């Protein structure tokens, strides 16, 4: 045998011995499973009800948008649409997190709006469109309402970009911790504290707790090392969540005053132009409830004790090798903690 | 049984233009569009016998 040190005769033979050890995998995977399905659905639920939010908000703001030009600009419809609809696309999925510009969104949200204006406000009567582009920005007829817009946007968008990356990536994480694989000593251990024990004719004799306390210190020193990111990463967070939904409602009143502001000086311009050519609530309570899972990683082997069989008390137990009436006494997880360094820098900066 | 004469050709909407798709068949007394699993509403159908 090569796990069950034979003390006496033994019942197991080596073929029960791998049997015994690859159920000793599967109860450690799913004892770590249980421990970890709490925290997961309750990131994942908070993951897809912020996504879910943020997209409500993204087509109202839209929508909004859209019945404000309906409403002011009806000269400027339905070309708005098209450029109203472009923008907050590329809103919506800069805040999923593809790589969107937002410095492009507003340069084209204006590049497009200038040349029905010119065409259907200014100088009423689509190969000269390129040169009115052009000029939108050679003569700056929008003064600060682009970079303002810019800032005003790109603030709250970077914050809401990273906190749903944060969420992605806590749930990458917890989803790891259940599929830790272990080394092979450790599965010696937990096959002999678990099962040894059948091999030796014993029925029902469950591992001395000191003995499981041994063990799981032994083969859990890496998966402890993560709880001080695990932290940190929970802190970051809360620093984060102390925004989007004013800045994206208040867009239409901006460029009304924006459109207003390039009407003031149509006299100039058409000539030069001619001759040219519950929310927080939501938040506030994902941070309370995360906040009870900060022990996660330190509680961890203290909850595989504790749900797996084992004498408390230490008396008539099983110690690995023999029944005794009292007790004698990783690249994954370098990748968890890499990312989590990573994300909590992220979180940082961010504030 | 009818027979189609101009099948509905996958149509691409172009900077928000509305392209309708078109359907000719005979014999057809009757011929109606079925988008995504559901019938398309009475009104939306333009027919022409
Ligand atoms: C919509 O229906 C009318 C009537 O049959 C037709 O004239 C027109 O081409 C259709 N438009 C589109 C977008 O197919």
């Amino acid at each position: 045998l090569q796990v069950c040190l034979p003390k006496g005769p033994t019942c197991c033979s080596r073929k029960m011995e791998e049997k015994y050890q690859l159920t000793a995998r599967l109860n450690m995977e799913q004892l770590l499973q249980s421990a970890s399905m709490e925290l997961k659905f309750l990131i994942i639920q908070n993951a897809a009800v912020f996504q879910e939010a943020f997209e409500i908000v993204v087509r109202h703001a839209k929508n909004y948008t859209n019945a404000m030009f309906k409403n002011n600009y009806p000269s400027l419809t339905p070309q708005a649409f098209e450029f109203v609809g472009e923008f907050f696309t590329d809103v919506s999925l800069y805040i999923l997190g593809s790589d969107i510009n937002v410095d492009d969104m507003v340069n084209e949200l204006f590049d497009s709006l200038f040349p029905v204006i010119y065409t259907q406000m200014m100088n009423p009567g689509l190969d000269i469109n390129e040169c009115l582009r052009g000029a939108r920005r050679d003569l700056k007829v929008f003064g600060s309402f682009p970079k303002l817009i810019m800032t005003q946007v790109s603030k709250s968008l970077q914050v809401t970009r990273i906190f749903l990356q944060a969420l992605n990536l806590g749930i990458e994480v917890i989803n790891t911790t259940d599929h830790l694989k272990f080394s092979k000593d450790c599965g010696r251990m937990l096959t002999r504290m678990w099962y040894c024990s059948y091999c030796q004719g014993l029925m029902m004799v469950k591992p001395c707790g000191g003995y499981c306390n041994v063990v799981m210190q032994g083969c859990m020193a890496g998966v402890v090392e993560i709880d001080k990111y695990w932290r940190e990463y929970i802190l970051s967070l809360e620093e984060l969540v102390n925004d989007m939904e004013n800045v994206l409602l208040g867009l239409f009143s901006t460029i009304h005053d924006s459109i207003q502001y390039v009407q003031k000086n149509g006299g100039k311009l058409t000539t030069t132009i001619g001759k040219l050519c519950t929310l927080s609530s939501r938040r506030r309570e994902l941070i309370q409830k995360l906040k009870s899972f900060i022990n996660f990683y330190s509680a961890l082997p203290g909850y595989i004790c504790s749900h797996s069989p084992v004498a408390e008390n230490d008396t008539l137990c099983w110690n690995g090798q023999e029944l005794v009436e009292r007790y004698s006494q990783e690249p994954v997880v370098s990748q968890i903690i890499d990312k989590l360094k990573h994300i909590n820098q992220l979180l940082r900066t961010m504030s | 049984l009818p027979h189609f004469i101009e099948e509905p050709e996958d149509a691409y909407i172009i900077k928000s233009n509305p392209i309708a798709l078109r359907c000719k068949a005979r014999p057809a007394m009757q011929i109606f569009f079925k988008c995504n699993g559901e019938w398309v509403h009475q009104n939306e159908h333009v027919s022409e016998e």
